[PDB]
């Protein structure tokens, strides 16, 4: 894709014990545009991973084709075997590559979680093939805005709970509402874990306007 | 120009300004811009016209021996996936604002957009066009969730009025489309 | 380089980051960015450190030229002005990214500056190119009308995690606070990054360099 | 680049109770040399010089505009100057040209004139001055000095060690550096006496 | 495009131009000059673009007269140096610059000798010997082969024949006569005009 | 970069310096460039790295498969003409390619020059790189072809020497291979600042 | 538009000894002014004789190494043995001309040991050379760390100061003390250091930790 | 950005968002987007900042220099002439969207408006700013002729409302102005 | 004006017996959108002469502002002595050319009416300075559509009445309705005689589209 | 850049190249060979980027030696230049283009002898002289001043003798040495190297 025409906007997603949060709003602006302001931009992988993007939409459906045809034709194989999300991680990682350097990149910025045999992960993927993996990812303008927070509270401690993370994600998402031009006050919250994979509902966000009192 | 497809209940109802100009020059004053593909199914086109004009005619050849090698009446989410094949594969060369429009028996009234990128999404109610902005300025405002056939009417009526007043593109003359499961009904409005 | 700026329930609290960087290696652990303009007023820069320089002591000596021409203490308004009226004469040639503060009679007053002259009177601005970070721990934790202790650890909270996140600073964050009657100015605030201990001694020996022509000059 | 056209580099690096400053010899345009005798450290009264480097042209022009500007001051004040006033003097003629801007990066290296007080301060080729404790270093190469200097500075240094410490620095950074060579020149200066010296480095 | 070259002695400074005033095609004019006497004991030789050298030698040369005019007596060679070094530094930022490359020939009562070497971008040189052009390149090699600082201006005149000689043997351009000075205790002294025959 | 050749009586001398810079910064003081392509052939390496070391040892592996196929050893010029018909398929695409190609032969002496413009052109003297005008200066002073061969040793040592002395982009050790009828013998390896108190006087 | 290159940076050291062969390297990858991660090892662990480190831009880098250890497999599954170092120089030297007219831009340096059991490093450059060489720092702070290497490993510049051997614990002061040093001046060097050891008896790791910005 | 002015019978109403952005970071998240100038005079602003802020600055200047002169209240089509001037003199390098608006003694509520060219005209009513295409929209759809103060400021509030919910640039919060003979009621909303 | 803000569009002005009738629209166009679709483009200078305008309507305000100014200054000299129209086509003409002489043209298309004397005046200006006469001026597209118009019926008729005139006209201008993209359906005539100028009111077109019945 | 004349005869072809194989400072070799003994009584001569020059001499060459070899006979020269044409016309369209500027010199037993001469756009021309560079310019004029269609071969010697000397005095390439060939009824001879001393 040369030119992006339809882009999301950043995607959060951190461990905690046993499990991977992601959230990621539903906002389809265009330019400056926000025409289709109820879309969803994270995928339900099978019963492990999870899958959330950012660039183009319409690639984001594609490898959605993609992604759903290969887990269908493992599913259809019977042998017991699945796809552990490190193993879609580096497919996804070859894919993007082999789009680049076809001169012909998919213009997007991936999110890759996963919780599987104990061990949760949370992969990246780049538009560039630039992968790798980290206790807590940010896309976007939420590597500028939203990372330090979770990089002062992984610091200050490095394993969580659920409730402690999803309530730093919701803050996360407070503060991207603040300052993010390309931001929605509409988002979803997917979760994985050994219990399975759960997509919350179109949540949104308690925001503050006192300081416009002051001249 | 600015192009609009609403469902109600029953069915959908489209709408559609004429006046493909080249430049600042109008070449043509009344057009068919909304183009029938099955029985049941419209689609109405936006950006350059000769490349929705051949993509339309290759969506017609490719549905109508789907659907007749099926001997059953098409689904509108397949053409749907039709136009965003052949539009994703093929971007890059294309500028297409087509929305498919039209009656299901299994699923009634769908209207589906496609916009010049290639994304393909299910709306209650869509604009298109370059003057289409400003009634999508306020179809957020007029919208009524559960209207009647002549209220899309009326509504759509207001709408491609108000777009053709304004904008320097639109303008021409009202063509309106209204599908359901009992027959189409086409008709043209002036003045 | 990250500032910000911050209001209080009486005055301001201004930090700083002191890495000046030319380009992509650190030239600089200790770079003064919190400027003088006034026995009230402070300014920080940002961007361009010479064109911050240049103006910040023109218009400091323009606001002491004309306080001791009044006979009482200045405004922060006019500095605001005059900084305004002079960026926007340059049109933006000069990069110059300011935070204005002082507190005048009426009270603190907190001024970011861009640089053509687009100007905003804000409760709390971050600046520069970590400012993203610090506009983060403002926006997660801010309240009105903070204490003094608690605006000190939430600045140092903010440039911190600007230092944490990149381009920063090796330095000690250096802050400022302004009140109604005491002025305080803090360089070694916090010194997180403690140097790491040589492990040999790589000291050179009295003849290992070969010396072609030798001269000595006394002096007074 | 217009810095990169005719070479050069310049390392000053403070010691205990007195100050070291070196520069390199070769003199040429952007692959051919043409003299090794080019001066880049000139005195500006006593116990105090300053190095130029980068263009040779903007080098000769700004050295003899604060000669002159110099020598009116300490004319019209029977004082030697203080290190302070001379920065701020090359800030100004420096900023005089702002979209003008000359190709320099002077480096000023001396003592105090009542104590024994070292000084070191480098500027950009716009005025920004930058006082530190360690060592300052200007021209093409600088990723190279500052890696030696980093590596090698102590704080409280006899000259001795100072001046085989600049000289190690001053010759691995130069035998790394292409374009500036061809030999090192050495003030070392102190209270009591002006020391120079030149060292074997390589001539490739 | 062509040199003229500028070998330094003891006592004495030896200066060769060629005698080309070619353009582009064709070579118009075989005995050019391009040696400007400035005074008794000072020369000065410029290669540019052509229309900025007799503009040079209009104002150096007219401007040096007038200095021996004025007080009493002829200017040093460090001090003319200098002056050219400050025309070209005051004549480049402007809206028209000056593209000339020039070298100094000097001679005093007390410093003796001296060899100067400009540059488009006006930088002095205290050199031993100069040079300019793509002859910079073959004739740099060959003198730095073959110098001693106490040479007799024989064994000079001999290295710069041999050197012309090697220069006649791959070079593209023509280059057939050059014609050389001298400058002593006494002053300009011509020698006699250099070409060979060269198959 | 500056590399010569130049053949006479008894054999070939070529020398080398072992500079390798990469724009302003000198990636390595010891780059050996003389590419040592067989017992009797030495290639050379002429603006560019991996274009002269590919080039050459693809042309290495293409002689060796014609003196394994004929029993009889190839010549200079075949050699050359291999090199240049391997090089002009890719002209435009951007390949700096200056080398020279020297060996002994059937008819005896053998000097070519092969450019990546394809220049492939015999002679007696030769001289590459960036400060190769210097090396034929001196060299075009010193040479002849009744010389001695401790004189060719010392011709070349000195060209090398005031080469690297005025050109900033050559330095480092001074290689220098001698080509004989049987095969190519390397004489040394001498460093400059040795070489500079030794000729400095 | 596109670009197809970005500058991921980093810092890769390499000290070739007489019986041993020190590689080692920072696990901070950034992009312009962000950081993504302070875990990325930059150090690969080939065969029981061989450590990669890779740096530059960080998809080729994974591609590269992915397409070598092919290659190794490759090779021992034909040939019923291990590759040495230098045919593993060959190769890659091979693999970055191969893709000559849209190259890698990666720096490579290969650690290892040879037949002989003693330390060799083939530097590489991103069109495709190689040379044995004693050691080498290739990425960002590669001007940061020659000259003091050059001090060090080389003895040059120096006058009557003798040859010692480099012992190991030596040449592990060394490599803290560059990393620390160049860690201070550099933007794109911290936050970990992955030191990987070659001896006769197998491959070494060690973790020293850095300053956090 | 998003600027609105809309007169009635007894004055005028002015409203703006404040979100001063740049790209696509949020510089600011409240503003002051509408400037006083003289005591029954504002001027609401848009394009590019620095620009209005200096020109403002100086037609306060000459408006406040020019109405002590007089010692009378001015005009409001006085400062929109001194707008019109300094747009007009370097429309080269300004970008302003200013819109003048105030009661007048002699005539009334008023509602000039000026964009980037340097034209000037009065209007009933005036959009202004880059989200402003939508509520010109329906502007023209909405707009009753002699309103009350209720009315326009129930109408600005829909009409702000809906160009900061569709618009990226425009959000915020909304700040009013109710100018008219007795005084001047300015209130922040939301909603 | 390098870059036009505000565009007009086309002028139509053609001469009669004793008289001449000009007629534009409305409408204040920027870029497609229609913004300004109630403004003048036509100033009545005092009693003989009649000015209207295309292109950046700013520059016509100006030019407004200053013709006003002279014609005002004339009229307080007392002597009972006017501009001739052809003097202000003149006038116009140097202002032009010395306007775009220091490269910085003003974007306009003026055309320049007048009774006089028992005798008609038709002028034209254009940005660069060309100036002539005509029985029949069309600017912008109206020199392309309404054009042949007028010089058909001149050439089979030199002369006109008032009516047929201005039937002429309302039929030109509903020609420009009908395929002008710039256009409006709201236009004014100006008319002059010897009895004085006189401005009429927004008048409409009357359109016909029953070719769209057809497919 | 450079040259090579191509004067015809009654009964000869007197065709001169240099020997000059430069590159861009530096005059590499001075003993280059640009003639191209096609068959016993055809020549070819070649002047372009020179890594085309013997590609194409390769080419042209090898395929007539191989027609030679074919039918039993030596090609006519018109033949041999039509079909270098072809091969120019074809090689041009195309991805791989040719920029060299050639002539032919034969000799036909009954046409006598032939001069032809290509451009870098694949022109045939049926010429009595011709020339390419820039001493082409200047040459053609010397040459066409002095020209008789029934010249004997001693007077187009002479002739070619006071054309070189007229290229030696207003030319700013070097060209040292001219080699020189002849074609007759036997075949082609070689004429002594043809140098001059200057001055």
């Amino acid at each position: 894709t040369q030119n992006p025409m339809v882009t999301g906007t950043s995607v959060l997603g951190v461990k905690f014990e046993g499990g991977v949060v992601i959230a990621a709003d539903m906002l389809g602006s265009y330019g400056s545009l926000a025409r289709f302001r109820n879309i969803s931009r994270i995928m339900r992988v099978n019963n492990s991973t999870m899958l959330g993007a950012s660039g183009d939409y319409a690639d984001f459906q594609y490898l959605k084709q993609v992604l759903g045809q290969m887990v269908i034709d493992e599913e259809l194989l019977g042998d017991g075997h699945s796809y552990s999300p490190r193993a879609i991680h580096s497919w996804l990682t070859r894919a993007m590559y082999s789009r680049r350097s076809k001169m012909n990149p998919l213009w997007n910025t991936m999110v890759i979680g996963g919780y599987a045999d104990g061990e949760s992960f949370l992969g990246y993927v780049d538009m560039l093939g630039v992968a790798y993996e980290a206790p807590s990812l940010a896309t976007g303008y939420g590597a500028y805005l939203a990372q330090p927070l979770l990089r002062e509270v992984l610091e200050k401690q490095p394993v969580l709970s659920q409730t402690e993370a999803r309530d730093l994600v919701e803050r996360c998402m407070r503060v991207l509402y603040y300052r993010d031009a390309r931001s929605y006050n509409r988002f979803q919250i997917a979760t994985v874990t050994e219990k399975g994979v759960e997509i919350e509902g179109p949540l949104s966000t308690e925001t503050n306007w006192d300081i416009a009192h002051m001249i | 120009t600015t192009i609009m497809a609403v469902q109600f209940d029953g069915g959908v109802v489209l709408g559609a300004d004429s006046r493909t100009t080249t430049g600042s020059y109008i070449a043509n004053r009344v057009t068919d811009k909304l183009t029938p593909i099955h029985d049941r199914i419209f689609c109405c086109r936006s950006g350059s016209a000769a490349d929705t004009q051949a993509v339309a005619d290759a969506v017609t050849y490719q549905l109508g021996f789907h659907s007749i090698e099926l001997n059953e009446p098409p689904l509108v989410h397949t053409a749907a996936s039709l136009f965003k094949e052949m539009c994703y594969r093929y971007r890059e060369d294309l500028m297409a604002g087509i929305i498919i429009a039209g009656w299901d028996p299994q699923e009634g009234g769908q209207v589906y957009s496609v916009p010049m990128g290639g994304m393909m999404v299910r709306q209650s109610f869509a604009i298109g066009g370059s003057g289409s902005s400003y009634i999508y300025g306020y179809v957020d405002a007029t919208y009524r969730e559960g209207m009647t056939k002549e209220e899309c009417l009326q509504f759509t009526a207001n709408a491609l009025a108000l777009a053709m007043e304004r904008d320097g593109s639109s303008g021409g003359v009202i063509r309106l489309a209204a599908i359901a499961e009992s027959g189409v009904e086409r008709q043209v409005l002036l003045g | 380089t990250t500032i910000a700026g911050v209001v209080y329930k009486d005055g301001i609290v201004l930090g700083a980051d002191t890495r000046a960087t030319e380009g992509m290696v650190v030239a600089d652990k200790n770079c003064s960015k919190i400027h003088f303009i006034s026995p009230n007023i402070y300014c920080c820069g940002a961007g361009t450190a010479a064109d911050t320089d240049m103006t910040t002591q023109l218009i400091s000596s323009n606001l002491e030229l004309h306080s001791l021409s009044t006979g009482r203490l200045p405004r922060v308004v006019t500095a605001n002005r005059m900084l305004k009226q002079m960026l926007f004469r340059y049109q933006g040639y000069i990069g110059a990214a300011l935070v204005l503060g002082g507190v005048d009679v009426t009270g603190p007053h907190l001024y970011s500056i861009y640089p053509h002259g687009s100007t905003d009177k804000l409760p709390y601005v971050t600046m520069g190119s970590g400012s993203l970070a610090a506009m983060a721990v403002f926006e997660d934790k801010f309240r009105p009308d903070m204490e003094e202790e608690e605006a000190k650890n939430l600045v140092s909270e903010a440039i911190a995690a600007g230092i944490f996140n990149d381009l920063g600073s090796g330095s000690n964050i250096d802050l400022c606070v302004i009140s109604k009657n005491k002025l305080d100015f803090l360089r070694p605030y916090t010194v997180p990054n403690k140097k790491g201990t040589r492990l040999g001694r790589y000291r050179c020996e009295k003849g290992t360099t070969a010396v072609l022509t030798e001269k000595i000059t006394p002096l007074e | 680049s217009i810095m990169s056209y005719n070479g050069g580099a310049v390392m000053a690096m403070k010691g205990k109770n007195c100050v070291a400053i070196a520069a390199d010899r070769r003199f040429g345009i952007q692959a051919q040399m043409v003299t090794t005798d080019f001066q880049k450290i000139f005195p500006m009264g006593d116990r105090l010089y300053i190095g130029l480097a980068g263009l040779a042209t903007d080098v000769q022009t700004v050295a003899q505009r604060l000669k002159f500007r110099l020598n009116l001051y300490e004319l019209k004040e029977g004082r030697q100057i203080k290190p302070y006033t001379l920065m701020s003097m090359v800030a100004n003629l420096l900023y005089e040209k702002r979209f003008g801007p000359y190709y320099t990066e002077p480096v000023i290296a001396g003592l105090d004139p009542k104590t024994f007080k070292p000084f070191i301060c480098s500027l950009d080729l716009i005025g920004c001055p930058m006082v530190t404790d360690d060592f300052v270093v200007s021209g093409t190469c600088a990723e190279q000095m500052y890696g030696m200097c980093e590596s090698l500075w102590e704080p409280n240094m006899d000259p001795d060690h100072l001046f085989e410490t600049i000289s190690q620095a001053m010759l691995n950074a130069v035998d790394r550096d292409a374009v500036s060579g061809m030999g090192v020149i050495v003030h070392i200066i102190e209270k009591d006496k002006i020391t120079t010296r030149t060292l074997k480095a390589r001539m490739d | 495009m062509e040199y003229l070259i500028g070998i330094q002695g003891p006592d004495y400074v030896l200066v060769a131009s060629d005698r080309v005033a070619a353009s582009n095609i064709v070579q118009m004019k075989d005995d050019h000059d391009k040696m400007f006497k400035m005074s008794e004991k000072i020369l000065l030789l410029c290669v540019g673009e052509a229309g900025d050298t007799v503009q040079f030698a209009e104002y150096i040369q007219k401007n040096v007269q007038l200095y021996k005019m004025r007080n009493g007596y002829e200017l040093s060679p460090t001090a003319a140096a200098n002056f050219t070094r400050r025309n070209l530094a005051d004549c480049l930022r402007s809206r028209t610059p000056y593209h000339v490359n020039l070298l100094l020939a000097g001679y005093d009562e007390h410093e003796g000798p001296a060899l100067y070497y400009m540059d488009y971008l006006a930088a002095l040189a205290k050199a031993p010997f100069a040079a300019h052009g793509y002859g910079a390149f073959l004739t740099l090699s060959i003198l730095d082969r073959y110098y001693t600082p106490t040479i007799s201006r024989e064994r000079a005149v001999e290295l710069l024949r041999k050197c012309l000689e090697e220069l006649q043997k791959r070079f593209i351009l023509n280059l057939p006569t050059f014609s050389v000075r001298i400058i002593d205790k006494n002053g300009i002294h011509d020698l006699d005009n250099i070409s060979f025959p060269k198959q | 970069t500056t590399t010569l050749a130049f053949k006479f009586r008894h054999g070939v001398i070529v020398a080398a310096d072992s500079r390798a810079t990469a724009g302003a910064y000198i990636a390595s003081q010891t780059v050996k460039k003389v590419i040592e392509i067989n017992p009797y052939l030495l290639g050379t390496m002429a603006g560019g790295a991996a274009d002269c070391s590919f080039w050459e040892r693809l042309l290495a592996r293409q002689c060796r498969i014609y003196e394994l196929r004929n029993k009889e050893r190839i010549s200079v010029a075949a050699a050359s003409k291999l090199l240049a018909n391997m090089v002009y398929q890719y002209k435009g695409m951007g390949l700096s390619m200056g080398t020279m190609i020297c060996g002994w032969d059937k008819r005896g002496p053998g000097l070519y020059y092969v450019d990546s413009e394809g220049n492939r052109i015999s002679g007696a003297t030769f001289s590459v790189g960036s400060g190769s005008v210097y090396a034929y200066g001196v060299m075009d002073r010193g040479y002849s072809y009744d010389l001695e061969v401790e004189q060719a040793y010392d011709l070349a040592r000195r060209a090398i020497y005031q080469a690297t002395y005025r050109d900033a982009y050559s330095g480092g050790a001074v290689n220098l291979y001698h080509v004989r009828e049987d095969g190519w013998i390397r004489v040394s390896s001498d460093n400059v600042a040795d070489l500079h108190e030794k000729y400095s006087g | 538009r596109f670009s197809p290159y970005v500058f991921n940076g980093g810092t890769i050291l390499a000290i070739a000894g007489e019986d041993f062969a020190i590689v080692a390297s920072d696990t901070r990858l950034s992009e312009g002014f962000s950081i993504h991660t302070r875990d990325s090892p930059k150090c690969y662990k080939l065969t029981d004789k061989t450590v990669i480190g890779c740096s530059g831009f960080h998809g080729d880098c994974l591609t590269l190494t992915k397409i070598i250890e092919a290659r190794l497999k490759m090779y021992k599954h034909s040939n019923n043995k291990a590759m040495t170092t230098g045919a593993i120089a060959a190769m890659l030297s091979t693999i970055l001309y191969s893709r000559r007219f849209f190259p890698y831009y990666v720096y490579n340096i290969i650690g290892g040991l040879d037949e002989e059991g003693k330390g060799a490093v083939y530097s590489f450059d991103p069109v495709g050379s190689y040379q044995r060489d004693s050691f080498k720092a290739g990425g960002s702070a590669s001007a940061m760390l020659q000259p003091l290497l050059d001090n060090q490993v080389g003895f040059k510049n120096m006058q009557n100061v003798e040859h010692v051997p480099l012992s190991l614990d030596r040449a592990m002061r060394l490599v803290k003390d560059v990393f620390i040093s160049a860690a201070e001046r550099d933007v794109y060097t911290g936050d970990a250091l992955r030191i990987c050891i070659v001896t006769k008896e197998g491959i070494r790791e060690e973790t020293v930790s850095l300053r956090k910005d």
